[PDB]
């Protein structure tokens, strides 16, 4: 069949978010609050195109928005954030319930200096709506032409011509 | 043909509601009325057959076999009531019911328009015949004879089922009236050869053919008298009827497939007649005589000329009456001496003169004495086989010599000579027995007067 069409290595180069999973988990709720729109454009493009090769520009916008998010954290509230993700990072399961005072420090400094509000319980799990400008994929499964079905039955059901026609049975 | 099927079935409440002393009188009376009504099948035409319905029809071939079949039932009832006098009443009614049921199967076997219904009725006629032989037969060998009679016929006829259903798939119909007009010529191949064998060997067994006839001097002997009468008179003629229906479909392959069976039957009519010259059992002598006579019907069907079919159907009707009467005469001795040995009772013309006159008439009609329809059938088959090949007159004339020899040897041994001294229970002839002999012989002698009603579809 056809040759698979991959993007080049220069199409995949982007400045990475080189932070740990506890760093990402510490500012996860503010990341969901502040980086909503390009992330949801990307995940809508990802569930509609069903192809990661059709989602590279949206992923690059995701990475750019995440980098601007952590640069906006680092300029204003770097030390309460470091105090908070170190305490998140200590735990094996990385509990949020173990670190509520460092969370209160980080959320206080973030609300005072950056105006960000941490979302309530239930908000990040909402199904939102996304205003895209790309067209809707007309055939994302690349489904070919379907086979035409067998013809249905029609007409009034007349009696059997001369019965069963079973050798001599006249009915 | 429903006007004969319905009274034949109404014989069953007529025989299961009669009084304990009335079950022979009423069944004889109403089966004689059905036999009187059986003459209405003589509305035949020289171009078209008497076509009743989609299921039943009757040409000029089936009609004499129908009158013979509807006539043979009262004669079986008269013949078979003396040896069932000591019988239980319910088993007596069961015997009469098997006879009535066999008549019912035969009269819609001959009139069957479509060939698979012919096959269903033709193999339906086994089971009452089997029950009559194996239940009311007299001696030990009735069970083995029932096995031979069943498993020769089924072994011949289950290939016939496959052949007929193949004709149903190829032609589209097994209606005989349709197959008169859609019959395709059957060329030479191996597939058409085994087609011909599957169509013919069932009726070769039922005629019987020489070599396939081993069921017959056991089934016709170990049966009771009504079973031997119906086997000699109708059930050997189902084979000739089925051959005359089925050999329409088997042309022109018959014109070279017929030769081994023609050799078998032309030699077996000599061999079985020579066997009759050395029989000690009288009922077996009449059985091998039946094979000897039906060999000519096999040859007459396979040479398939008009004279041969006319002689074959006249020989079928005439041999039916004659051989049925010969079995009844053998029963008339067996009900007095209680042995079928022919050399036991002798000199019976000194003791039973009218019975000896019936023996004389039956032995004359057995040896084809003119102007009987026995000789009409015999002579027409001889004419047509001389047209077939001129050398066959040697076999036909030598068969006629040996047939006269065994018929008069039977007559001289049973009726002539000095009477056996130590047999003192030779009663006079009953009115029942003399009436049985006369109701066989008098229609046979009346058919010499107007013989055109027993000469097939092509008179
Ligand atoms: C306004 C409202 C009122 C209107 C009133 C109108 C009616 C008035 C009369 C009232 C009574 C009606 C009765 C039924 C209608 C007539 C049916 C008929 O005769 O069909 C002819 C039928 C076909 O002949 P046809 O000339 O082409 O058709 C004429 C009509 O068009 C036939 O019509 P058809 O073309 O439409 O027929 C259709 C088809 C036509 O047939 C075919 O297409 C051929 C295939 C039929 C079956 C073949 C099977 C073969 C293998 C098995 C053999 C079994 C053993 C045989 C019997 C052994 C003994 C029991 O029939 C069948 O296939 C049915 C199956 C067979 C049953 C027949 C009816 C029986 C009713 C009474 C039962 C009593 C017991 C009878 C004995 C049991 C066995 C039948 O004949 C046969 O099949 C022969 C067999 C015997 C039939 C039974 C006769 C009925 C009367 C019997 C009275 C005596 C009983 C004695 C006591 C019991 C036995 C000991
Ligand atoms: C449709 C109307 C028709 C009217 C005309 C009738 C046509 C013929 C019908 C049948 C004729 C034979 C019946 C008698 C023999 C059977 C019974 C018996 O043995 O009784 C002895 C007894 C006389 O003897 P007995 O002293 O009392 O006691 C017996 C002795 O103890 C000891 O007895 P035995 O052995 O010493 O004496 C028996 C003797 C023994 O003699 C023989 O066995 C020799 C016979 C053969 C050689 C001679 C004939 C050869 C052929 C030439 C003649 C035919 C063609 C002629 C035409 C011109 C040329 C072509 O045979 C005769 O006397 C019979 C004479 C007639 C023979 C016919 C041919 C039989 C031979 C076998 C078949 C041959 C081919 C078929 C021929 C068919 C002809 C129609 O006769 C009677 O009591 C007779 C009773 C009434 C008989 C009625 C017959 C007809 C019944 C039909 C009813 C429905 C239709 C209405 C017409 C009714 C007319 C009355
Ligand atoms: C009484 C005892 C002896 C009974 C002997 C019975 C006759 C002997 C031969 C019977 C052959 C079997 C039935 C054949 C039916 C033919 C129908 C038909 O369409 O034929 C053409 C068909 C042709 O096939 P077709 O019709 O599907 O092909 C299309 C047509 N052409 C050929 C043009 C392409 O024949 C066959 O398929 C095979 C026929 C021979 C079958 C061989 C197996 C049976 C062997 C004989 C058994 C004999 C009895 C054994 C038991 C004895 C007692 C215990
Ligand atoms: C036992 C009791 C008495 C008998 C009861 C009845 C049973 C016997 C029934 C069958 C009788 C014999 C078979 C039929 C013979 C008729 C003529 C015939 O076919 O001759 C044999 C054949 C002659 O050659 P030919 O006919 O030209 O072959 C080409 C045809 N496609 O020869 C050949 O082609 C060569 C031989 C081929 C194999 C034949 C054997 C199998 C088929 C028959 C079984």
């Amino acid at each position: 069949p056809g040759i698979v069409e991959l993007p080049s290595l220069e199409d995949l180069k982007v400045q990475e978010v080189k932070v740990s999973s506890s760093v990402l988990k510490a500012a996860a709720h503010h990341y969901g609050a502040q980086c909503d729109k390009p992330n949801k454009e990307f995940m809508l493009c990802r569930w509609e195109e069903k192809d990661p090769r059709r989602c590279l520009e949206e992923g690059k916008l995701v990475n750019q928005c995440a980098l601007e998010f952590f640069r906006q954290i680092k300029r204003h509230c770097a030390e309460p954030f470091t105090e908070y993700w170190t305490c998140i990072d200590y735990s094996g399961l990385q509990l949020f319930r173990r670190c509520r005072k460092e969370q209160a420090q980080f959320d206080k400094c973030v609300l005072d200096k950056l105006g960000w509000v941490r979302p309530d319980l239930g908000e990040l799990s909402k199904v939102t709506k996304v205003k895209t400008d790309r067209p809707l994929p007309e055939n994302p499964y690349h489904s070919r032409a379907r086979p035409e079905p067998n013809p249905e039955v029609e007409g009034d059901l007349k009696p059997a011509r001369h019965g069963s026609r079973l050798f001599f049975w006249t009915m | 043909m429903l006007k004969y099927i319905i009274p034949t079935m109404m014989l069953m409440p007529l025989t299961w509601l009669s009084k304990n002393s009335m079950i022979w009188i009423n069944t004889t009376l109403h089966s004689l009325l059905i036999s009187l009504t059986s003459l209405l099948l003589l509305n035949q035409f020289g171009d078209n057959s008497l076509n009743f319905s989609l299921t039943f029809f009757s040409d000029s071939l089936s009609t004499p076999l129908l009158i013979l079949t509807m006539w043979l039932l009262p004669l079986m009832l008269m013949a078979s009531q003396h040896h069932l006098s000591k019988e239980n009443l319910a088993r007596k009614k069961l015997f009469i019911s098997m006879l009535i049921l066999l008549q019912l199967f035969l009269i819609m076997t001959f009139t069957a328009t479509e060939l698979i219904f012919f096959y269903i009725m033709f193999e339906a006629t086994l089971v009452p015949t089997l029950i009559i032989i194996t239940r009311w037969g007299n001696q030990t060998e009735r069970l083995n004879a029932g096995l031979y009679f069943l498993f020769y016929t089924l072994a011949g006829s289950l290939p016939l089922l496959v052949a007929l259903i193949y004709i149903q798939n190829t032609m589209g119909s097994l209606n005989f009236l349709i197959l008169q007009y859609w019959v395709q010529p059957m060329p030479n191949s191996w597939s058409n050869t085994f087609m011909w064998l599957a169509c013919m060997m069932a009726f070769m067994v039922k005629m019987p053919l020489y070599g396939l006839h081993l069921w017959l001097p056991k089934a016709h002997v170990e049966a009771p008298i009504a079973g031997s009468m119906v086997l000699a008179a109708i059930l050997l003629k189902l084979g000739g009827y089925g051959m005359m229906r089925i050999t329409l479909l088997l042309n022109p392959i018959t014109d070279f497939m017929a030769y081994p069976f023609i050799m078998l039957s032309l030699w077996g009519m000599i061999m079985t007649s020579s066997i009759c010259l050395r029989q000690t059992d009288l009922k077996s002598l009449i059985a091998y005589s039946s094979v000897s006579h039906m060999a000519l019907v096999i040859v007459a069907i396979l040479i398939q000329t008009p004279w041969s079919y006319m002689g074959a159907t006249a020989l079928m009707i005439a041999h039916g009456l004659t051989s049925s009467m010969l079995f009844c005469l053998a029963n008339s001795n067996y009900e007095r001496v209680h042995s079928r040995t022919m050399i036991l009772a002798r000199g019976l013309q000194t003791l039973l003169p009218l019975m000896a006159a019936w023996w004389l008439l039956a032995s004359l009609t057995n040896l084809a004495l003119p102007p009987s329809i026995n000789l009409i059938g015999e002579l027409f088959v001889v004419m047509s086989t001389f047209s077939w090949s001129n050398i066959t007159i040697i076999l036909m004339g030598l068969n006629m010599v040996i047939t006269a020899l065994y018929s008069l040897y039977m007559l001289i041994t049973t009726q002539r000579g000095k009477h056996t001294h130590h047999i003192n229970n030779i009663l006079p002839s009953f009115t029942r027995e003399n009436a049985l002999m006369s109701l066989h012989m008098l229609p046979l002698l009346l058919l010499s007067l107007n013989p055109k009603i027993i000469l097939g579809p092509l008179y």
